[PDB]
């Protein structure tokens, strides 16, 4: 047991 | 002609200034010392498709509660559509204004060199009554020239609006990276 | 008289310095770096009615992991009712303990400049047997008109106690931002 | 679908 | 002969860097500007009985999401089993890459000061299809006596992959606490 | 009502 949330960019964020 | 030691106590003395929010001035705006933002009474947030959590969790924005948060990293602001926006903020502390701090990235750090989306022209606002109608404590323009960090000088308040009146220049959106209050707590 | 090349020496060494977690010692107090507190041998954390998150859901307090945390902005502290209390670290190796290092939020920093929430006299306590009774490795008094961060100077350990006998007068509570232990790793 | 959790203060933190 | 006013310009200019991401360069590579893992294209994660968060709930590891994340304490990096390993980063722009940058915590910070689980030989790939087999951009070696922060000078990519080839001599593991990628936007 | 996350270390995390 060992847990990961995945982040990715469908547009670029606010910069 | 300087001396080492005097080198040595200068940048000593400058480090401490670096090390104290990089202006030594309390901040009743931070939100960790005990600020608030009255996200009732805040522009709506710019959110748009960008960053999904996964398994599509869900969809990740950026609340207005991190302008008074220090991690001012690209990308760590609070964004709002068009050149108008505005905040407010619940200070940690009834206090008499006395400056406001704004911050952007730095261009070096951001890509083209530009930093289209910062604010321009922007206002502060007491709000006597947390309750009323703000009171005009000064306007300002935010120098996109200027140095990342840049402060801005001038009854006590605990409630103040941000009110950013324009942008420099960004079609779509105006970011907000760190915004500070400063002031002396009432007697 | 002093040189540009010996100018820019001593600040590239002065930086390096000051982004070496400001003392260039390793802190075998710093949880991410495989420390954690016995949180059953803590001192009762203060948590009184302040943060609650909404939608009411939910009442924000600070845990003492955070003493073992970095990050100082003022709030980042863990805070216990009175002026005693007490912490027990493991800490992420067992070591031959040479040195702690308390650290507040400057003054400048802090409201009408005064840190009257820190920690005056404190005292550290080896417990050989993670288990047994601390042997007592040495006392010291954090010096409210000292610097923000103050190292102090002295059988292996890993389990050390951080106490707290006095603080700097605050009538409600004592704030610890930081607490760190230094030394060396057994052969 | 996009979330935000809400800090207030009844009292000021410890500081 | 330097004056003070060419010592006070001189610090002047060292924090402004120092402030900028330390080298004064956008990092394409920084999530939070809007980069992310190809999670599926990254090294598998060792992750082995360490942390447990209670009570029992949950083991905690460490994403490769870190790589891309600015703190660098130790402790806060990604970890793969053996000395060769390798991670597939979504760039937040197409851009042509000029140099990329690896840091590790200072031997300093990090026990009987020495950084054994920090990457030696590296390379770098772009993958032009998104999609497609990498195109060697440049092959390097991380210095263990050099400077935590570490940058190294070389078509548009927005998908790169750093592959780690050997590491410092860790027998069990190899540590990476911070990637970035620097270069130019297209036209 | 009041909360909180323990963290603990079976083996020194990778550093
Ligand atoms: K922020
Ligand atoms: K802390
Ligand atoms: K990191």
């Amino acid at each position: 047991t060992w847990p990961h949330l995945q982040l990715c960019y469908l547009q670029p964020p606010p910069v | 002609g300087v001396t080492e030691e005097q080198v040595h106590h200068i940048v000593k003395q400058a480090l401490q200034r670096y090390s104290e929010d990089r202006i030594g001035l309390a901040d009743y705006a931070l939100e960790s010392g005990g600020a608030s933002v009255i996200s009732t009474r805040c522009s709506e947030t710019y959110e748009t498709k960008t960053a999904l959590l996964s398994i599509p969790l869900w969809y990740h924005s950026q609340s207005p509660r991190v302008i008074l948060q220090p991690d001012v990293h690209p990308g760590n602001c609070w964004a709002f559509q068009g050149p108008q926006g505005f905040a407010v903020v619940r200070l940690s502390a009834r206090i008499r204004p006395t400056a406001v701090t704004l911050e952007h990235v730095p261009k070096a750090l951001s890509p083209n060199s530009t930093i289209s989306s910062a604010p321009k022209d922007f206002a502060i606002f007491g709000f006597d009554e947390d309750l009323q109608e703000g009171t005009l404590l000064g306007k300002f323009t935010y120098d996109q020239d200027g140095e990342p960090i840049q402060t801005f000088h001038f009854g006590t308040y605990q409630v103040v609006e941000l009110r950013i009146l324009t942008n420099w220049g960004h079609p779509e959106y105006t970011c907000i990276y760190r915004f500070r209050v400063h002031g002396e707590p009432a007697h």
